[PDB]
């Protein structure tokens, strides 16, 4: 996952706007996370949440 | 084995589901000059 | 995309913030959007410092005026570029590269980086030919050296813009080559004159004007001078042709320099000039050079803050001088003109091997005598003249004349005179100031010195004074 976002950084950068409200961002974090949910395990999705 | 997808208008949502006015909360003040915190676009 | 971000805005500094893995290289030129109606404009800053976390510190070459945070940044990939070619001869441009008269000309024709290296040390070599002007005290006492570095150092006010004219019309309007001509951080009005002036005189067609004047913003004055001098450049390395390359106040380079140099966050060294002050004038002087087989003339009006030759700027240009006219206000008080400290003034070729043995053992009793009389001043203030040698008597006479007959009626100053101007040869300023330190003239009064050319003039105007010669 680490390759999967800093290689795409426009979306990696939309994670970084700290002005919005801090949910905002995982919001469409898990959006784009379970968008099929092969990352098969929880505790990553918690631990990057 | 990756999540390949790059369905971008999972990123289009969040983004454009973001109009009153901008206003600024002076954060400190005095001698003539004043802070302005807030207003993204003066 | 890859495009950056306005983060803070402090006067003509900005700083960017862009993706990472797509920050520009040091130099590069990015473009920003003013849209509020009344000042919209676009923004071209240069990227002056990589501060970390992908934040860039650029110079603005526009007022900043009308910016807003966040908006976007577009990297253009490359340095500022300016026009090269035979088709920039005629036309007044920006720093940037944008024809005034016309504006779009000059659009397709081929650009060069304003950034570059000075030759590298095989292809320098020294030049000591004369060039020969027609002023007397320039051409006695500091001979112009022909593809050399020339400079008048001066006060405010003193006779810089007027010498430059009396030197663009003496030396360039019979000149068989290309003139550029950068005014740095000057007067619009005199830069407008300049136009009309070349204009009418027909030099404007083989002159490249480039103006960027003291109503910009210090970018624009850092890099006028580099887009001239790379015009300059361009002419001396590919067409090689006898470039001639005017820069009216060089200094401006320098003074925008220190203009931004706390804004981007450097300690201030000692009279409050930024630290990098000798090196960034060597980065742009070594450029202004004739290399080998290919010549470039250069003069350079040089501004003395507050008539003080020790300031660290003055100071730092004079070690990058073939000749320097160092222009006083003490000799501009007087009424002599033009206001030329003899005593202050250089030249390398000065040289008995150069100039020949003559002209050196003239030039050499003219300083002589003229540092006796400064010598004698305050004695002469105080105690009065009488109280001095017979010896030293004559030597204050002809010290005085001699002070008088160095002032010439130049042609760049008949709006301040009314007096047209003159022309005199070397042979016949030598053979002058031979006979004047001699004493073939202690009869003629102080006065028919003034203001006049070569000796069939003085013979005039002493004649019109009830005197003979
Ligand atoms: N040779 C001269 N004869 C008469 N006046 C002069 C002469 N040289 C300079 N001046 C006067 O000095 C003033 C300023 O000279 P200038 O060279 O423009 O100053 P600066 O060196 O600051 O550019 C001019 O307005 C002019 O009136
Ligand atoms: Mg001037």
């Amino acid at each position: 996952f680490s390759r999967i976002l800093d290689v795409q950084p426009r979306l990696a950068i939309l994670l970084g706007d700290c002005a919005v409200p801090a949910e905002g961002r995982v919001r469409l974090l898990r959006k784009v996370l379970e968008r099929a949910d092969s990352t098969v395990n929880p505790v990553v999705v918690a631990l990057l949440s | 084995t990756i999540p390949a997808d790059d369905i971008q208008s999972a990123i289009e949502e969040y983004v454009s589901s973001f109009s009153r006015e901008e206003v600024g909360t002076v954060v400190d003040a005095g001698d003539g000059i004043a802070h302005v915190e807030g207003l993204p676009s003066v | 995309d890859t495009s950056g971000r306005v983060v803070r805005v402090t006067g003509p500094v900005v700083d960017v913030e862009f993706p990472r893995g797509s920050i520009p290289e040091l130099f590069n030129a990015l473009h920003a959007e003013i849209t509020f109606e009344s000042l919209a404009k676009t923004l071209t800053l240069e990227v002056a410092q990589h501060l970390g976390d992908n934040l860039v510190r650029t110079i603005s070459l526009q007022p900043t005026d009308g910016l807003v945070r966040g908006v976007e940044v577009i990297d253009t990939g490359r340095s500022i570029s300016v026009p090269v070619g035979e088709g920039v001869k005629g036309h007044v441009f920006n720093a940037l590269g944008d024809c005034l008269d016309e504006p779009g000309y000059g659009e397709k024709f081929e650009h060069w980086s304003i950034h570059r290296k000075p030759p590298a040390f095989e292809e320098l070599e020294p030049r000591t030919e004369m060039l020969e002007t027609g002023l007397k005290v320039v051409d006695l006492l500091t001979p112009y050296v022909r593809g050399g570095k020339i400079a008048l150092f001066g006060g405010a006010g003193v006779g810089k813009t007027v010498l430059i004219q009396e030197m663009i019309n003496r030396i360039a309007r019979n000149f068989g080559g290309t003139s550029v001509f950068a005014g740095v951080g000057e007067r619009t009005r005199e830069g407008n004159d300049l136009w009309v002036e070349l204009a009418e005189a027909n030099v404007l067609k083989d002159t490249a004007l480039v103006f960027g004047q003291m109503d910009e913003p210090p970018g624009t004055r850092m890099r006028v001078a580099l887009s001239a001098l790379t015009m300059a450049e361009w002419f001396r390395d590919e067409q090689g042709q006898d470039v001639l390359l005017f820069i009216d106040n060089i200094f401006r380079f320098t003074q925008a320099g220190s203009e931004v140099s706390t804004l981007l966050g450097r300690m201030p060294s000692a009279v409050g000039y930024q630290p990098t002050l000798a090196d960034e004038m060597g980065e742009l002087q070594e450029r202004i050079t004739s290399t080998r087989g290919r010549s470039i003339t250069s003069m350079q009006a040089v501004y003395v803050p507050a008539d003080d030759y020790t300031d660290p700027a003055p100071a730092t240009t004079f070690a990058h001088l073939d000749a320097t006219t160092e222009l006083s206000r003490a000799v501009f008080s007087k009424g002599i003109f033009p206001a030329v400290d003899p005593l202050a003034s250089s030249s390398t070729i000065l040289d008995p091997s150069v100039v020949g043995d003559e002209h050196y053992r003239v030039a050499q009793e003219v300083i002589r005598i003229l540092q006796r009389y400064k010598d004698l001043q305050d004695i002469i203030a105080i105690l009065g003249i009488d109280e001095l040698s017979e010896e030293d008597k004559q030597l204050v006479n002809r010290a005085r004349r001699i002070e008088r007959f160095l002032s010439q009626n130049m042609m760049a100053a008949e709006q301040f005179t009314g007096q047209p101007g003159s022309t005199v040869p070397v042979k016949e300023t030598i053979e002058a100031f031979d006979r004047l330190c001699k004493g073939d003239f202690d009869h003629v009064p102080e006065q028919a010195f003034f203001l006049i050319g070569g000796l069939d003039d003085l013979a005039k105007k002493a004649e019109s004074l009830g005197a003979k010669l």
